[PDB]
C-alpha cells in the first residue's frame, strides 16, 4: 500500500488525460462549452497533485457549517429572488446540517417550526412564504424540513386533513398533478405529492390513480424521464419520476434497463460529476439527482431478484464523484457549488452534500460498504434516496403518522 | 405607466391613489428564520400586493401593481396567478398581455411561471400564430432551453403544427449536431407524424444518423438516437447493423461503438441466436475492455452487464 498521508486519486491517474473531449475536429457550441469546463477542471485537479505526493482530500465542514448557520437566520436582499421559496431555504439548510451531523439548537428548531406554520395555507399545503398560495414544491420542502426536525411539535404543524384535500384539488384525470392551483404540470408534482402523502400517511386508493402510467409515459427514447411526455430526458425529472414510482411501488412500469444505461452515461468521464442531460455540462447538484437514481434502481432490481447486482457498490463511479465534489465543488469561504467559477448557494450546498453521502455509502439488505475518500472526517451522515432526508428521520416520521388515520377515510 | 427603475418612480406608500388602502406587512413571526432583508422598494410593493390579494380587489391599480411585483420577483407564482385572475375580471386585452409576457420571457427564459402564463394566454386566445417564431427566437439565444422546447412540443401538439418542424430540426442539427434537445424533437416529430414503423422512414432515419456518426464519431446524441429508434424492435433484428458497426471498428472505434456492440450481443443472446457461446464470449470481452480501458468511469455498470450476461446465457 502507500503512506497514510498520501491517497492516489482516480482523476489524477496519468491515463485520465485520455478522457478529455474528442471533438472530431468539428466544433459546435456544445463541444466548445464542454472543452472550456474541462480545461478549468484540469487546472483544479492539477492543483491537488505534487508529483508523487497526493494529500488526502478534505471536506471543509466548519466553513460550511458557519455558512449554513448564518443563512438559517438571515439573508441579504440578493436572496429576494427566493422570496417564494423560503421553505426550500429551511430544507436545504437543515438537511445540510443534518448530513454534516451538526445539531439543530431547539430554539432554532421551534422557530423554524413556527415559520413553516405561517407558510401553511388554510386550504392545505405550504406556500413559498407567509400568505403565498400553496405550491407542491415548497410543500415538499416544508414537510421534509419538519421531518428532519423530528419533534412532535414539528410533526403536528402539518394539517393532514387539508393536505389531502389539497392534493386532491391538484389531481388531474390523466394521473398528473398541477404544481399549484392554476399552475403548470410536470413530473415534479407527482414526486412532491407522493413524498408528502406517504410520509404523513394520507394516501388513499384513488389519490394516485393513473399517476404511475402518466410517469411511465414521461420515460422517453433516451431511457431517462422528461418533464412531460415527449420531452427530453433530464436528471431532475428522472429522479422525481423514479422516486415517485418507488413510493407508489410501481417501478416496474418503467423500462429499468434503458433507465440504468441512461443515468450511468450521465457521469462525466473527465470531470467525474454528473450532467443533467446528454451533451450538456457537469453540475454538482446532479450529484444527487442523477447519482441518487442508482440506489433507487438497485433497490428496484434487487426487488425483482436480479442475481448480478453488486453487494458492495452503486453502479456509478463513487470515487470519481467524490473527487469532483471535494476538489471542484467547495467554496473556500464555505458552502458548495455547481462547478468552478460559480457562486455558492444553499441549493447546491444541499445537493452536493447529498450526493457526497450517496457516493460514500452503499447498503442492500444487511450489506453495508463505505468508501470515504480523503480524511475520515469527510464521512457524512447517510441520506434516504427517495426522500433525501436521513433514514432515521424517515422511519421515525412514517412511524408517527402511521399511528394516525388517513383523513376522513376507512 | 412608471417602471420600477424609472427616475420618476414613486413608492406605493407615497402614491395618493393608494392612500385609501392600508398595506399588509408580511408576518414572519416573532423570531424570524430564513428572513430576507428586503430592499425598501421590494417590501413596499409586496406590502401592497399582500393588501390587495387579502381584499381580493379586482382593480386596475392592482393589475398594474402586479407588473411591479413581477419585476421584483418573476418567480412569485402567487402574483402571476392573481394577475391571471385580474386579466379575466378586468377583461384585459390578451394580445396586450401576450406582448408583455413576450418581453418578460425574453429577459428571463429560465423561469417556470412565465412560460406557464404564456401557455394560459395562448389557450385563452386559442391563437398559436406567434408561438413557433417566438420560441425560435428564444431557442436562438439558448438552443437547449428546456421550457422553450417543452412549450414548443405543447403548441405543435395542441394546434397540430407539425408541417415545418422537421425542417426546423434539420436546420438546428446543422447548427449543432450535438444538440440533444434537437435530436429529441426529431424523435417527437417523427413518432407523431409518420411513425417509425414505416420501414422507409426507419431506413431514412438510420442512414441519416449513421452519416452524422461518421462525421462526428464521438457525438453521443447521434448514438443514443440510433439505439433509441431501434431498441423497441430489438437490436438483433437488424443483422446488417452489426456488420456495418464492426467495419467502423478500427477507423471510428469509441466507447459508444463498443457499447453499442454489447447492446447488440445482449439482444442476440436474448433472442436464441446461434453461436450463443461465441456471442457470449465476444460480449464478455467487450464488457471487460469497457470496464478496464475504454469506459472505466462506468466500470461498475460494465461489470454488472458482464455478470448479467453470465446468469442469463
Ligand atoms: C426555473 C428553475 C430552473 C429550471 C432550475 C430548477 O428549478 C427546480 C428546482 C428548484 C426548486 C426550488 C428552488 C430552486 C430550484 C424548481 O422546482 N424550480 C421551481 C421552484 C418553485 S418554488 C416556488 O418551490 O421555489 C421554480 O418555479 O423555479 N434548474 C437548475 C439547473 N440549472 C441546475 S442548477
Ligand atoms: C423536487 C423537485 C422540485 C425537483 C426538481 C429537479 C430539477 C433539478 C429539475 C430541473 C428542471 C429543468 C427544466 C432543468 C433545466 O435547466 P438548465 O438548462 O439550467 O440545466 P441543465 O443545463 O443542467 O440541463
Ligand atoms: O427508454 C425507452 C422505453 O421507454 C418507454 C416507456 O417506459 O417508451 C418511451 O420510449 C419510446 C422509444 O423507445 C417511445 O416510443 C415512447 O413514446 C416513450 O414513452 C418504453 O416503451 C421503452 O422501451
Ligand atoms: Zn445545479
Amino acid at each position: 500500500s502507500s503512506p497514510v498521508w498520501s491517497e492516489p486519486l482516480y482523476s489524477l491517474r496519468p491515463e485520465h488525460a485520455r478522457e478529455r473531449l474528442q471533438d472530431d475536429s468539428v466544433e459546435t457550441v456544445t463541444s466548445i462549452e464542454q472543452a472550456k469546463v474541462e480545461e478549468k477542471i484540469q487546472e483544479v485537479f492539477s492543483s491537488y497533485k505534487f508529483n508523487h505526493l497526493v494529500p488526502r482530500l478534505v471536506l471543509q465542514r466548519e466553513k460550511h457549517f458557519h455558512y449554513l448557520k448564518r443563512g438559517l437566520r438571515q439573508l441579504t436582499d440578493a436572496y429576494e429572488c427566493l422570496d417564494a421559496s423560503r421553505p426550500w431555504l429551511c430544507y436545504w439548510i437543515l438537511h445540510s446540517l443534518e448530513l454534516l451531523d451538526e445539531p439543530i439548537p431547539q430554539i432554532v428548531a421551534t422557530d423554524v417550526c413556527q415559520f413553516l406554520e405561517l407558510c401553511q395555507s388554510p386550504e392545505g399545503g405550504f406556500g413559498g412564504g407567509p400568505g403565498q398560495y400553496p405550491h407542491l414544491a415548497p410543500t415538499y420542502a416544508a414537510v421534509n424540513a419538519l421531518c428532519i426536525i423530528g419533534t412532535e411539535e414539528a410533526y403536528d404543524i402539518i394539517n393532514r386533513e387539508k393536505l389531502l384535500q389539497y392534493l386532491y384539488s391538484l389531481k388531474q384525470p390523466d394521473g398528473s398533478f398541477l404544481m399549484h392551483v392554476g399552475g403548470e404540470v410536470d413530473v415534479r408534482s407527482a414526486y412532491c405529492a407522493a413524498s408528502v402523502a406517504s410520509l404523513t400517511n394520507i394516501i388513499t386508493p384513488d389519490l394516485f390513480e393513473g399517476t404511475a402510467e402518466w410517469i411511465a409515459r414521461c420515460q422517453n427514447w433516451e431511457g431517462g424521464i422528461g418533464g412531460v411526455p415527449g420531452m427530453e430526458a433530464h436528471g431532475g425529472y428522472t429522479f422525481c419520476g423514479l422516486a415517485a414510482l418507488v413510493i407508489l411501488k410501481r417501478e416496474r412500469s418503467l423500462n429499468l434497463k434503458s433507465l440504468l444505461q441512461w443515468v450511468t452515461s450521465r457521469q462525466m468521464r473527465f470531470e467525474g460529476g454528473f450532467q443533467g442531460r446528454c451533451n450538456k455540462l457537469v453540475d454538482g447538484c446532479y450529484s444527487f439527482w442523477q447519482a441518487g437514481l442508482l440506489p433507487l434502481l438497485h433497490r428496484a432490481l434487487h426487488a425483482q431478484g436480479d442475481p448480478a447486482l453488486s453487494m458492495s457498490h452503486w453502479m456509478f463511479h463513487q470515487q470519481a464523484l467524490q473527487e469532483y465534489i471535494l476538489m471542484c465543488c467547495q467554496c473556500p469561504a464555505g458552502g458548495l457549488l455547481d462547478k468552478p467559477g460559480k457562486s455558492r448557494d444553499f441549493y447546491h450546498t444541499c445537493y452536493c452534500l447529498s450526493g457526497l453521502s450517496i457516493a460514500q455509502h452503499f447498503g442492500s439488505g444487511a450489506m453495508l460498504h463505505d468508501v470515504v475518500l480523503g480524511v475520515p472526517e469527510n464521512a457524512l451522515q447517510p441520506t434516504h434516496p427517495v426522500y433525501n432526508i436521513g433514514p432515521d428521520k424517515v422511519i421515525q416520521a412514517t412511524t408517527y403518522f402511521l399511528q394516525k388515520p388517513v383523513p376522513g377515510f376507512e | 405607466f412608471v417602471s420600477l427603475d424609472s427616475p420618476s418612480y414613486v413608492l406605493y406608500r407615497d402614491r395618493a391613489e393608494w392612500a385609501d388602502i392600508d398595506p399588509v406587512p408580511q408576518n414572519d413571526g416573532p423570531n424570524p428564520v430564513v428572513q430576507i432583508i428586503y430592499s425598501d422598494k421590494f417590501r413596499d410593493v409586496y406590502d401592497y400586493f399582500r393588501a390587495v390579494l387579502q381584499r381580493d380587489e379586482r382593480s386596475e391599480r392592482a393589475f398594474k401593481l402586479t407588473r411591479d411585483a413581477i419585476e421584483l420577483n418573476a418567480a412569485n407564482y402567487t402574483v402571476w396567478h392573481f394577475r391571471r385572475v385580474l386579466l379575466k375580471s378586468l377583461q384585459k386585452d390578451l394580445h396586450e398581455e401576450m406582448n408583455y409576457i413576450t418581453a418578460i420571457i425574453e429577459e428571463q427564459p429560465k423561469n417556470y411561471q412565465v412560460w406557464h402564463h404564456r401557455r394560459v394566454l395562448v389557450e385563452w386566445l386559442r391563437d398559436p400564430s406567434q408561438e413557433l417564431e417566438f420560441i425560435a427566437d428564444i431557442l436562438n439565444q439558448d438552443a437547449k432551453n428546456y421550457h422553450a422546447w417543452q412549450h414548443r412540443q405543447w403548441v405543435i401538439q395542441e394546434f397540430k403544427l407539425w408541417d415545418n418542424e422537421l425542417q426546423y430540426v434539420d436546420q438546428l442539427l446543422k447548427e449543432d449536431v450535438r444538440n440533444n434537445s434537437v435530436w429529441n424533437q426529431r424523435y417527437f416529430v417523427i413518432s407523431n407524424t409518420t411513425g417509425y414503423n414505416d420501414r422507409a422512414v426507419l431506413e431514412r432515419e438510420v442512414q441519416y444518423t449513421l452519416e452524422m456518426i461518421k462525421l462526428v464519431p464521438h457525438n453521443e446524441s447521434a448514438w443514443n438516437y440510433l439505439k433509441g429508434i431501434l431498441q423497441d424492435r430489438g437490436l438483433s433484428k437488424y443483422p446488417n447493423l452489426l456488420n456495418q458497426l464492426l467495419d467502423l471498428q478500427p477507423s471510428h472505434s469509441s466507447p459508444y461503438l463498443i457499447a453499442f456492440l454489447v447492446d447488440i450481443y445482449e439482444d442476440m443472446l436474448e433472442n436464441q441466436c446461434d453461436n450463443k457461446e461465441d456471442i457470449l464470449n465476444k460480449a464478455l470481452e467487450l464488457c471487460e475492455i469497457l470496464a478496464k480501458e475504454k469506459d472505466t468511469i462506468r466500470k461498475e455498470y460494465w461489470r454488472y452487464i458482464g455478470r448479467s450476461l453470465q446468469s442469463k446465457h
